[PDB]
């Protein structure tokens, strides 16, 4: 089924022509638009008082990256390199070796924040949930160099945001 | 009517600890609203809510004036909120 | 002495004047510009911070690069930067403008707008959220507040 | 966006109009050849960055047709619902930017408030405001959160008044009519030959909708 | 104490213009479901001061090839004319009591286009020259109908004295006697100052901006004096001053409203508007207003 | 809310109050507490010149009353 | 001399005072201008060159000019009318001293006027720029580059 | 005298404030780095000039209304306005107001 948007024919009787002439001469629709704007002024604005108020978010929100660890305190990452393989932008660089106790751990875990597209494929490819994309988004920088993260920066981010990250994962892990 | 809006304005002035606190909050946050104290932060941030405001303005934070090492009377920023209050303030949860 | 006090006060006044009214011209190169226009939307209201909406290049103060910079566009952006009055700043918005991003290994993309113009603030994300861009703009304000020109001229 | 336009004018009239494009050519098609299908999915969000999930849906349909599989019915219903939300977003963008360029500039804010609400829907369903990457070549990535349909219903029962306000501002204004009526008239045969589609066809009377 | 009077006329207008910008941004923002500047100062009250300081401390980009003479002269002429056109106005008592005050204002408004012409020609660019030519043509076109409407309205006043307009409207406003002329006058004043829907086109830029905004305020004040007569009591002119200021503020806010409410015309569309809708109606109503006092034996006194 | 526009507007009002009022006060102070005499038509100017001569203090505003008729 | 060089720019700047004052009409001073890129490349090559440890280099241009015709060429490229009037050496010093007063960087100083007037030395014993594998670029190639901005052919005669 | 003083004050204030605006940012050191001749725009100016001349003729109307010969002055004013309308109509019908 289809509709016509502009298939009306104006009436040509004297009253209709006089109405259209009154519209032309007295600017009635212009006054209607003015009235719409005037009414729209007297309503409450939609502005929030940033940074004292914040926009709504979701537990699924993808922000700054972080490396998590187990409750015992050992890092969850096992250097499987699945996040590196899935990364659509090749933003992850990983190097690994056996630890002094024989554990399978990374020696290098770099993510380029300036090549990252913040898609979240890395955190969903991770088997042990080692890497997550946390809720932080206010991490703007004055130089390009500080946006090149190494393993220490990501581990520090994890230790910094672990409470909120764990709460969000608890809220959302039944959808994954 | 008009008398009632003036009364609510006077109540807002009185609810901020007098005229000194009213001017303080007006010049620090550009807002003079009063809401129930939800919590106090270990760094000095205060968290308020008011469910009668529309979504987005129903929660707010009054920042501390001295965080780790700097004077933050004027130079406040959104990175000063700890992760738990960050989750509450961004409406990622209903539980402070 | 009073010589340092007067220049300090005048410097504070000048810094407050410059950071309390930042007039940006925006290169809406790609998808990052859409979040740009959401920072001017009623919810965030950039204009309430003294940041005017769509200033002209002849009287702009800060350059916001929002989107991918191709090789075909780089000379135009460089010319627009060169046509700005001296107290000028550049804000690199989004991953494409920061480091090439998701077209980093492309034959026709500048791997970061900082190969062309110096950058003051880097805003991460693809695209960075409106609030994130607002945070970056506010950060630029603090950076302008931290600068000191009359003091340097006095000690020199 | 960014456009270079070379034109020759005899007095006021535009004798010839020539658009020079390629100022946003990033070589997406060549970069897709170096990715997997899942890795290549996020490029389509970036193709038409006003209508993201529609591009996602087109790519997913192509990959599904090549794979000889079909998504579950709930995934298809979610796809169509978010495609209609995306259509609302894109049409708001188009109409408000058209008015802004002509000079109205008020409905731009009026309707970008609703656009912000729809980005809230996108973020709640995918975690990203405008480049969700939600529609995958096998369905969708995650299920809807338990309170999303109620909020979508609440939003959608108030949008008609916003459209009505936009029309109050535009449809009967004599300045807007004088700016738009009898401008860029294209015949049905010319539109069909030149490769037009969508409204550019349906504005000329062609009854065609995919 | 004439110097003090000149300064007390000249400084508050500039302050009014600076604050007008805040009001324009603030009024527009609330009309767009947002706010104006509300961070710099208690309610954006410090925004104009910060704007002025930043603009005055920003580098001036002299074209390095333009005629420095006209490049400097054009803002001087703009500011001088904008500040001079406030002298004739009576609020209730004028700074200078001219016999032909309205004619003097007409002459100044006629001069106002030289700044546009010189700014365009000294810009050293073909496109800016074309834009300046378009602006000058629009300005002269609409000042034609401004002059005709103005003399038609003054036909009921009896003279060109601005003070007599207060005596004419002691019982009824002039808006009721002739509203169509007021409508066309309002539109012509919108088109003269290049205001929406007719807005087709560091230091010197601020100079031109203050000149334009002062011209806007002066045009609204003149319209309020001409068509909305305030009652003046000789023993307390403060009441007349308050009423006049309130009406002028209302008219300026109406300009802001119209800017916020409408799209913009094309150049040929406003040309056609004027030359084919306002001029014929203006001539017909000029004939009507010439003949009307003679038909009704209601000729104003002064001669 | 919308009344937050009122402060700046008020400032404008004050700025627009100053000129006219000022003129009136100056006209009261320079013209001896009365309205400034307007002179078109060259007859009012003659009246002002005659007033200036009669007073003896070379000021038109000073008014010689009947008491000066003897 | 270069694009952001004082020497080419300094001469061009004077046009503002109407006439150009040169001690002894600039007839008793010879100069040896060198391109900025040449000096930078010389520094780079000296960094690279291993045997230039304790050496001392003299970076000079290819052509020597009298001051008068050099300023004439500078004004000719800039398309500015050139008027040269002799000024007393003591008089020139007085102007520099007056200028030296400004808080902001001075247009000229007494040391600068005296320094400009003095002819450039000649040290053939010192190893030159050519020893660093660089061909000195004549001023005629870069005069247009430097002085195109000062506007709105017939190279000066050299002495060797 | 008073008008001369007022004009001098306005011009002097504008000039001084423009000069301070143009010289305050010049004390601090920085980097310090055609033919077509459209014919319709000429007709617009010529038409404006002619109509301005006819307005100059129309200007003495406020005083023309007290002459005791009201019929003659009314006839002449209406005649002038009729010829102004006729000029407008002639230029309209000859495609002189087109773009
Ligand atoms: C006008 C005369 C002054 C009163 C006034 O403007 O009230 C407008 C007020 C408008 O109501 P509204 O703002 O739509 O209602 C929102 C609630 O009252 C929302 O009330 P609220 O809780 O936001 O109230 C906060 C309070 C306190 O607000 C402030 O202190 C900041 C504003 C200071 C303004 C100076 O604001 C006021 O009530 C006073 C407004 C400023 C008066 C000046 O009521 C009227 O006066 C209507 C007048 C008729 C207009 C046609
Ligand atoms: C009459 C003669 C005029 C001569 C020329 C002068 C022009 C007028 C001068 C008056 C300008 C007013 C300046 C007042 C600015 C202070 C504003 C105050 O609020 O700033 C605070 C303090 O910041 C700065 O420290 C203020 C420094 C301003 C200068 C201090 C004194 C300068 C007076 C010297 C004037 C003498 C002029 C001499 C030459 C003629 C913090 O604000 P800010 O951080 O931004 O915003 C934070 C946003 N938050 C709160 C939402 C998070
Ligand atoms: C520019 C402004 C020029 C016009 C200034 C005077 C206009 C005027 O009407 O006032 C005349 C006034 C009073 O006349 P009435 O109003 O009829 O009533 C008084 C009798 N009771 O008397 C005077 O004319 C005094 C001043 C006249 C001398 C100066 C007038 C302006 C001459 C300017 C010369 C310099 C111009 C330089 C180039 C100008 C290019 C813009
Ligand atoms: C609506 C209200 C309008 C009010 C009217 C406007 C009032 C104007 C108030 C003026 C405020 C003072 C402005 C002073 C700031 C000057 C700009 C500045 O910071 O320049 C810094 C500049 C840096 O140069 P360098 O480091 O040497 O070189 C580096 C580049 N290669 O240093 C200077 O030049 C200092 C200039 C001298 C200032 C000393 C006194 C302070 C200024 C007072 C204003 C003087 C005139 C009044
Ligand atoms: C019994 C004796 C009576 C004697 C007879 C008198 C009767 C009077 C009847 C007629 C009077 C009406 C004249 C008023 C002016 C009409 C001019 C007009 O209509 O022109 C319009 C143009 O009008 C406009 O478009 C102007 C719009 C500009 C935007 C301004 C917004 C309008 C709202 C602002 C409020 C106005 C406030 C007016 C009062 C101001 C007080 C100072 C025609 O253009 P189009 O419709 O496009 O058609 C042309 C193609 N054939
Ligand atoms: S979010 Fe996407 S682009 Fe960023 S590191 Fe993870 S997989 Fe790579
Ligand atoms: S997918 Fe997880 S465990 Fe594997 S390398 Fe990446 S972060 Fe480590
Ligand atoms: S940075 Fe991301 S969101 Fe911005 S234009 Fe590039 S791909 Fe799009």
């Amino acid at each position: 089924t289809y509709k016509f948007v502009n298939m009306r024919e104006p009436s040509m009787d004297m009253k209709s022509v006089t109405d259209r002439a009154a519209q032309t001469l007295l600017w009635t629709e212009l006054v209607r638009g003015l009235g719409m704007t005037l009414s729209y002024l007297f309503r409450e604005p939609a502005t929030i008082n940033y940074p004292f108020e914040k926009g709504p978010l979701s537990p699924r929100f993808r922000g700054e990256h972080a490396l998590r660890r187990y409750p015992s305190g050992e890092e969850r990452c096992i250097a499987c390199k699945l996040c590196e393989a899935v990364c659509p932008a090749q933003a992850i660089t990983i190097e690994a070796e056996p630890r002094a106790d024989g554990s399978r751990r990374t020696t290098r875990y770099d993510i380029d924040m300036t090549k990252c597209i913040y898609c979240g494929f890395c955190q969903e490819a991770c088997p042990v949930d080692a890497i997550v994309e946390g809720p932080n988004f206010e991490f703007s920088t004055e130089t390009h160099e500080e946006l090149l993260y190494n393993k220490e920066k990501l581990l520090n981010n994890g230790d910094k945001w672990e409470a909120e990250i764990a709460a969000n994962i608890q809220a959302d892990y039944l959808y994954r | 009517e008009l008398v009632q809006v003036l009364r609510r304005g006077l109540q807002q002035v009185s609810g901020h600890g007098g005229l000194r606190g009213y001017l303080r909050v007006l010049f620090r946050a550009n807002d003079v609203r009063v809401g129930t104290l939800v919590g106090e932060d270990k760094y000095g941030n205060k968290y308020y809510e008011d469910n009668k405001q529309f979504f987005g303005r129903h929660r707010w934070v009054i920042y501390t004036t001295e965080m780790n090492g700097r004077d933050t009377f004027w130079d406040v920023d959104g990175s000063m909120v700890p992760p738990e209050w960050h989750r509450w303030l961004h409406c990622m949860t209903d539980d402070p | 002495s009073r010589g340092e006090y007067v220049v300090a006060k005048l410097d504070d006044l000048v810094n407050w004047a410059r950071r309390s009214s930042l007039w940006p011209m925006t290169f809406g190169l790609a998808c990052c510009a859409v979040e740009m226009m959401h920072m001017a939307a009623p919810r965030y209201d950039m204009d309430r911070f003294g940041v005017v909406f769509r200033a002209s290049p002849r009287q702009s103060d800060v350059m916001i690069v929002a989107g991918t910079l191709t090789n075909k566009m780089a000379p135009a952006l460089r010319k627009v930067y060169d046509q700005m009055p001296e107290p000028r700043y550049v804000v690199s918005m989004g991953s494409c403008a920061n480091g090439g991003g998701y077209y980093h290994y492309s034959y026709s993309v500048v791997r970061g707008c900082d190969r062309i113009v110096p950058v003051d603030i880097y805003v991460p994300g693809c695209p960075p959220t409106a609030e994130a861009l607002l945070y970056g703009i506010l950060q630029l304000q603090r950076k302008i507040k931290r600068e000191k020109r009359l003091r340097i001229w006095y000690r020199r | 966006g960014v456009l270079r336009l070379v034109m020759e004018l005899s007095g006021e009239m535009v004798r010839k109009c020539d658009p020079h494009i390629g100022l946003l050519h990033r070589g997406t098609e060549k970069l897709i050849e170096y990715k997997t299908y899942l890795q290549a999915l996020p490029y389509f969000d970036r193709l038409d960055y006003v209508s993201m999930m529609c591009n996602e849906q087109a790519y997913s349909l192509a990959v599904e047709k090549l794979l000889n599989i079909q998504p579950p019915p709930r995934a298809q219903w979610i796809r169509v619902l978010f495609g209609e939300i995306t259509r609302l977003l894109n049409h708001i963008m188009a109409v408000t930017t058209h008015a802004l360029d002509i000079g109205a500039m008020t409905p731009f804010f009026w309707m970008f408030e609703e656009r912000e609400k729809m980005f809230e829907f996108y973020e709640r369903v995918s975690g990203a405001r405008m480049h969700a990457a939600y529609i995958r070549p096998g369905g969708v990535h995650q299920d809807l959160p338990l309170g999303l349909l109620d909020d979508i219903y609440e939003f959608s029962k108030n949008f008609s008044f916003r459209i009505d306000e936009l029309e109050e501002m535009l449809t009967n204004n004599r300045i807007w009519r004088n700016r738009t009526v009898d401008i860029g008239v294209v015949t049905a045969e010319d539109a069909l030959n030149y490769g037009f589609s969508g409204v550019m066809l349906r504005g000329s009377g062609i009854q065609w909708d995919l | 104490m004439f110097m003090i009077n000149i300064l007390s006329l000249i400084i508050p207008i500039l302050l009014a213009v600076a604050f007008l910008t805040l009001v324009e941004r603030k009024v527009l923002g609330y009309m767009q479901l947002r706010k104006g500047p509300n961070v710099v100062g208690p309610y954006g009250l410090l925004q104009p001061i910060a704007d002025a300081l930043k603009l005055f401390t920003k580098e001036p980009l002299r074209p390095a090839t333009s005629s420095i003479s006209m490049f400097i002269i054009a803002p001087i002429l703009a500011l001088s004319l904008a500040l001079t056109m406030w002298v004739p106005l009576p609020m209730p008592y004028p700074l200078i009591n001219m016999n032909l005050g309205v004619l003097f204002m007409l002459a100044m408004s006629s001069l106002a286009v030289y700044s546009i012409l010189w700014s365009g020609w000294a810009s050293n660019s073909k496109y800016a020259l074309i834009g300046a030519l378009r602006a000058v043509a629009q300005t002269i076109s609409y000042e034609v109908t401004l002059a005709i409407i103005l003399l038609s309205v003054l036909l009921m006043n009896g003279s060109y004295t601005l003070s007599t307009l207060i005596t004419t409207q002691e019982h009824i406003w002039m808006i009721f006697t002739s509203w169509p002329l007021a409508m066309m006058w309002f539109i012509s004043t919108l088109a003269e100052t290049n205001r929406a829907p007719f807005d087709l086109t560091a230091g010197p830029f601020a100079m031109f901006f203050m000149a334009e905004y002062a011209n806007i305020i002066m045009m609204n004040a003149f319209t309020a004096i001409l068509f909305l007569g305030a009652s003046h009591d000789p023993h307390t002119p403060e009441l007349y001053t308050i009423n006049f200021v309130l009406k002028t503020l209302a008219l300026t806010i109406t300009f802001l409203w119209i800017r916020a409410s409408y799209p913009r015309f094309r150049y040929d569309q406003l040309m056609h508007l004027l030359w084919k809708s306002f001029l014929p109606l203006t001539l017909a109503l000029c004939m009507w207003h010439i003949s009307l006092p003679i038909m009704t034996a209601s000729i104003p006194p002064q001669s | 809310m919308w009344f937050e526009i009122l402060p700046g507007i008020a400032v404008m009002a004050a700025c627009l109050f100053i000129p006219g009022m000022a003129t009136a006060h100056i006209h009261k102070f320079t013209n001896g507490g009365k309205e400034k005499r307007v002179a078109h038509f060259s007859y009012q100017w003659n009246l002002m010149e005659r007033d200036r001569r009669i007073s003896g203090v070379n000021r038109y505003h000073v008014t010689k009353g009947l008491e000066n008729i003897d | 001399f270069g694009r952001e060089d004082r020497f080419l720019n300094y001469f061009a700047s004077m046009r503002w005072f109407g006439g150009v004052p040169l001690i002894s009409l600039g007839k008793e001073t010879v100069k040896q201008p060198v391109y900025i890129v040449d000096v930078s490349k010389g520094i780079i090559n000296a960094i690279k060159d291993p045997d230039a440890k304790g050496k001392t280099f003299a970076f000079v241009g290819p052509n020597r000019y009298l001051l008068f015709d050099l300023v004439q060429y500078i004004f000719a490229v800039a398309y500015r009318p050139f008027l040269p009037y002799p000024l007393p050496h003591f008089a020139y010093r007085w102007v520099g001293r007056l200028f030296e007063v400004s808080p902001f960087e001075p247009w000229t100083t007494r040391d600068k006027v005296e320094r400009v007037h003095m002819s450039d030395m000649t040290l053939p014993h010192l190893p030159g720029l050519e020893d660093l594998g660089i061909q000195a670029t004549p001023l005629e190639l870069k005069a247009i580059e430097v002085l195109r901005r000062h506007r709105t052919v017939k190279p000066a005669k050299t002495v060797n | 005298m008073n008008i001369m003083l007022t004009l001098l004050t306005n011009v002097t204030l504008a000039s001084l404030l423009v000069l301070i605006a143009f010289w305050l940012p010049q004390l601090n050191a920085y980097s310090e780095k055609r033919l077509p001749f459209s014919m319709k725009f000429f007709l617009v100016a010529i038409t404006f000039l002619l109509f301005d001349l006819e307005i100059a003729l129309l200007l003495p109307l406020p005083w023309a209304s007290q002459t005791n010969n009201l019929k003659t002055m009314l006839t002449m004013a209406l005649f002038l306005l009729i010829l102004l309308a006729a000029s407008l109509a002639y230029e309209w019908t000859q495609k002189g107001l087109e773009w």
